[PDB]
C-alpha cells in the first residue's frame, strides 16, 4: 500500500513546541521530495518548507524559519515536523505530502504532490478536559408563526469531539449540528437547533442527546 | 536558481565518461550543495557531493 | 515571491454541468502549475499536474490547460463528488504557492433565511455568564452579515459564527452567532437584538427580546 | 559546448563571491580545459585553470 | 598598424610539408583568436583549424587533424600552419584571420572575423618551374578584327600581359589561366582593333614570368 | 556538421538597386552567423556580425536580419563597389562552416557574343603541338554554350574554357575555348569549327577554318 501516515491529534499550550511524523509506506523513500503543508480553520493552504530524503536538508518558508526545523530518518523513512513557541493562529490541520518521483537526472519540469497524508490536527490551548455544560434554546415566548426553533448550547468542553442526536436518533428532520467554534477561554463551544411546528410545542416532546467521550460525560437535555 | 534541481543523487560515472562538472553552492532557494555532471554522451547527471571523490575527477579533468 | 490568483472564488453549478475554473499567476512560473481537490474533512487530492498532464487514479472529466500566466482546470459534467474547494498551486520556485481556492457548491435559488433569536437561561445566568444565541436557518447563497444590538450599540470582539456545509436535501446554509457577555454586563442593559442582511431581504431583518421578560 | 569559450583567464576572485563553478575537461570541440565561475552577482567568469587553486575555491564551493 | 603578414607563395611536390606563418603587429595578439582558412581556386572558403595565441592551444577540422599541425611563437607574435601529405587537392590561398576581442569573460555570442591576411598560394605538383612559350593568335572581311597571344605550358602561376608596354588597354581582354592535365597553366590575352590598323599598326604583347625570371615580348 | 546554404547563386540587379541575400542554416546557430565581401585578387571582408551588428569602417547601406534557421543581408542601395561575391559565415560551432557563396553582377540588356576563330601558329605546329581558340567577345547574360566539331566529330573532354570578370565599362563577359590536339592528329583532319549556343543569338552561330587554308 502506497501511503503518507502522519501521528495523531496534539494538543498544545501557547508558547510549547510540537513534532509531528509522517511515515512513508510501499514506495521508494529516497525518490521523492517530503513537503509540509498546513490549513488554519476555514482557510486555504499554506507551504511551510520540504526536506530531502536524500541529503537530509531542508527549505522552510521564511514565514516559519524562525521556529521550524523539518528533519527525516531513513531507517524508518519517517520526517518529522518540529514547529515551536505555538500560538492561537498555530492551529491547523498539518499535511505531509510527496513530490516525485524524481531520479538522478536534473530537471526545470515538476510534478505535482500526488500524495499525501490524512493530515494532524494541532489545537494550541491551556485548557484540560472538561466536560460540557448543556443549556436550553427556546424563544422568550411560545408565540404566531408557524414554525418554531429548539435547541440546546453545548458550552465550555475540552477536547473535540461532542456528538449530538435528537430524541435518541429519531429525529433528524429540520435539525443541524453547528462545527464546534474554539473561544478566546481555549474551550468548544456548539449549538444543535431544530425546527418543528409550533402545533408541536404541547403535545411532542424534544429531547438532544449530548456525549462527551473524553471526559465520560452523558447528557439528555429535554427542551 | 529558483529551487533544488537535485533531488537523488548517483556514483559509478567513470571520469573518462564525464565532459563537465558543475558544483552550485549552497544558495537563497536551496539549502543543498549540488554537483550536476554532463556526460560524453550528453546527458545531465546529479553527483554525490562527496569533496573527496569530485577533488579526484576535478583533478583529473585540469591535467 | 509568486501571487496565484483563482476566479471565481465561487462557482455555482448544478450537477452535469461543465465547470471552469480559472488560475492567473503574478509571473511565470512555466508550466509547473498543479491543480488539487478537497473534500470536507479530507486531505487535498492531485487532479492533474504540469499545466494539462493526467494523474493515475483521477477520472477523465478532469483536465487543465494554460498559457503563459493564464491556467484553467475542467471538468466537462460535474458529478455529486466534484462539489468540493479546488486550488492551483505552483511549485516551480520556492517557497511553493496555492491560489485561495475555488469552491463548486449547488446552484439553487436565492432564499431568506428564517431568523430566530435566543435568551439565555436563567441556568447559565446562574453560573455568571450570558450567551445570546441568534439562529439564521436554511438560506442561499451563503453570504450574510448578522450585527448584534445591545440597546442599540453595535457589539464587536464578543461573538462567534459558526455555518453549516451545503444542506444535502434543499443546497441551503445554516449559520448561528453567539453573543458571550458577563452575567453583569448582561444585566445592564434591556434591549437585545441581532439585525441580518442577505440578498433574500429587501430590508435589514431584526429579531429582539428586552431581558426579564 | 560546441567550441572554446574562454580565451583568457583571471585568478583574483575571494570563493565568498563565487555561486558556483563550471570545470570543463578537453572535448571534441575543444583542445583547452576551462573553468568558468558565476558570480553571487551574476557575471561569468573565467578561471586559470591551475588544479591546486582551483581545487581550493571548488573544495570550498563542494563543502563550506 | 593592425594587420596580418603572412609568409610568400610555396611551390612542394605531391607527399611533401610546407609551413606558413602568419605575424600579427599593432594589436593584443593574446586576446584573438587565430584562424587558418583556405580557399581552392574557383572555390568558397574551408576553416582548418584555429590556434589560442594566449594557451597555444589548436583545435583542428576533423578532415585534416592526422596532417595538420598549428604553433604560436609569443616571442615574435607568430601563427604557424604546417600541412603534411601535401595532394593536388591542396593548392589554395591559406588566409589567416583574428577573431575577437576577447576577455575573461566567457560568451556565446562571438565577433566575426574582422582581419584577414593577404593569404599564401601554396601550390602542389610534380611540375617543375618552367617558362611560357609566347605563341601569335591571328586570324587565317568584318570592320572589326580580333589578335592576341597565347601563353603556354609555364609554371607555377602569375603571369602578367600587357600591350605595347601598357599604351593599349582599349579591347583588351586577358584570361584567367587553366590548368592542363599536365600539371602546367595555360593563358590567352586578346585585343580587339579596328581593321584599317592591320599591318598600318604594330601590336606587341608584353608577358612577364617572375617564377622563371621569363620576360617576353611579342609582335602579332 | 553544420551546412550554410546561400540564395540565389547569382543576383542580378542595378547600381541603386537594393539586395536581398539568403542564407539557411540545416541546424540552429543561435545568432552567431556573419557576413562577408570578396573582390577578386583580395582577400575576404566582414561587413556585419552576430547577425545585425554593424562593423568599423563598413558603409551604413549593410544591414542583416535573422530569425531562427534563416538569415538576410541587405544592401539598402548598390554602390558600383558592391557588385561582388558574399559569404555568411558561422562560428557558434566548431568546425567553422560558410556557406557557398552568391555572385551580385551588373544587370544589363542581352548582347549577342562576337565569336572569332584562331588557328595554330606555324610556331607551335613545330612543336608538336595544336591549339585552336574560340573567342566569344562582349556578351550577356554569362551563360552561353561553344561546342568544338572537328570534320562534324563533336569533341569533348580536349578543351578548356575561362571567362573574364563582368566588364567595368560596358557590364559584359568575355569568353575564351581552347581545343588542344596533337600535330599527328591536328593533321588527320580538315575542318575545325566552334558553334556558339546564346540567348541573344536567333541561332547557333559557326565560325570554321580548313587546315589548307
Amino acid at each position: 500500500q502506497v501511503q503518507l501516515v502522519q501521528s495523531g491529534a496534539e494538543v498544545k499550550k501557547p508558547g510549547a513546541s510540537v513534532k509531528v511524523s509522517c511515515k512513508a509506506s510501499g514506495y521508494e523513500f529516497t525518490s521523492y521530495w517530503i513537503h509540509w503543508v498546513r490549513q488554519a480553520p476555514g482557510q486555504g493552504l499554506e507551504w511551510m518548507g520540504n526536506i530531502s530524503p536524500n541529503s537530509g536538508s531542508a527549505n522552510y518558508n521564511e514565514k516559519f524559519k524562525s521556529r521550524v526545523t523539518m528533519t527525516r530518518d531513513t531507517s524508518t523513512s519517517t520526517v518529522y515536523m518540529e514547529l515551536s513557541s505555538l500560538r492561537s493562529e498555530d492551529t491547523a490541520v498539518y499535511y505531509c505530502a510527496r513530490e516525485g518521483p524524481y531520479s538522478y537526472y536534473p530537471s526545470r519540469e515538476y510534478y505535482g504532490s500526488d500524495l499525501w497524508g490524512q493530515g494532524t490536527l494541532v489545537t494550541v490551548s491551556s485548557a484540560s478536559t472538561k466536560g460540557p455544560s448543556v443549556f436550553p434554546l427556546a424563544p422568550c415566548s411560545r408565540s404566531s408563526e408557524s414554525t418554531a426553533a429548539l435547541g440546546c448550547l453545548v458550552k465550555d468542553y475540552f477536547p473535540e469531539p461532542v456528538t449530538v442526536s435528537w430524541n435518541s436518533g429519531a429525529l433528524t428532520s429540520g435539525v443541524h449540528t453547528f462545527p464546534a467554534v474554539l473561544q478566546s477561554s481555549g474551550l468548544y463551544s456548539l449549538s444543535s437547533v431544530v425546527t418543528v411546528p409550533s402545533s408541536s410545542l404541547g403535545t411532542k416532546t424534544y429531547t438532544c442527546n449530548v456525549d462527551h467521550k473524553p471526559s465520560n460525560t452523558k447528557v439528555d437535555k429535554r427542551v | 536558481e529558483l529551487r533544488c534541481l537535485c533531488m537523488k543523487t548517483t556514483s559509478g560515472i567513470h571520469p573518462k565518461n564525464i565532459q563537465s562538472l558543475e558544483v552550485i553552492g549552497k544558495g537563497i532557494h536551496c539549502n543543498q550543495v549540488e554537483v550536476i555532471a554532463t556526460l560524453k554522451d550528453g546527458r545531465k547527471i546529479c553527483l554525490d557531493p562527496d569533496a573527496p571523490r569530485i577533488k579526484k575527477i576535478v583533478q583529473k579533468k585540469l591535467a | 515571491e509568486i501571487v496565484l490568483t483563482q476566479s471565481p472564488a465561487t462557482l455555482s453549478l448544478s450537477p452535469g454541468e461543465r465547470a471552469t475554473l480559472s488560475c492567473r499567476a503574478s509571473q511565470s512560473i512555466s508550466n509547473n502549475l498543479h491543480w488539487y481537490q478537497q473534500k470536507p474533512g479530507q486531505a487535498p487530492r492531485l487532479l492533474i499536474y504540469y499545466t494539462s498532464r493526467s494523474v493515475s487514479g483521477i477520472p477523465a472529466r478532469f483536465s487543465g490547460s494554460g498559457s503563459g500566466t493564464d491556467f484553467t482546470l475542467t471538468i466537462s459534467s460535474l458529478e455529486p463528488e466534484d462539489f468540493a474547494v479546488y486550488y492551483c498551486g505552483q511549485n516551480n520556485e520556492w517557497p511553493e504557492v496555492f491560489g485561495g481556492g475555488t469552491k463548486v457548491e449547488i446552484k439553487r435559488t436565492v432564499a431568506a433565511p428564517s431568523v430566530f433569536i435566543f435568551p439565555p437561561s436563567d441556568e447559565q445566568l446562574k453560573s455568571g455568564t450570558a450567551s445570546v444565541v441568534c439562529l439564521l436557518n436554511n438560506f442561499y447563497p451563503r453570504e450574510a452579515k448578522v450585527q448584534w444590538k445591545v440597546d442599540n450599540a453595535l457589539q464587536s470582539g464578543n461573538s462567534q459564527e459558526s455555518v453549516t456545509e451545503q444542506d444535502s436535501k434543499d443546497s441551503t446554509y445554516s449559520l448561528s452567532s453567539t453573543l458571550t457577555l458577563s452575567k453583569a454586563d448582561y444585566e445592564k442593559h434591556k434591549v437585545y437584538a441581532c439585525e441580518v442582511t442577505h440578498q433574500g431581504l429587501s430590508s435589514p431583518v431584526t429579531k429582539s427580546f428586552n431581558r426579564g421578560e
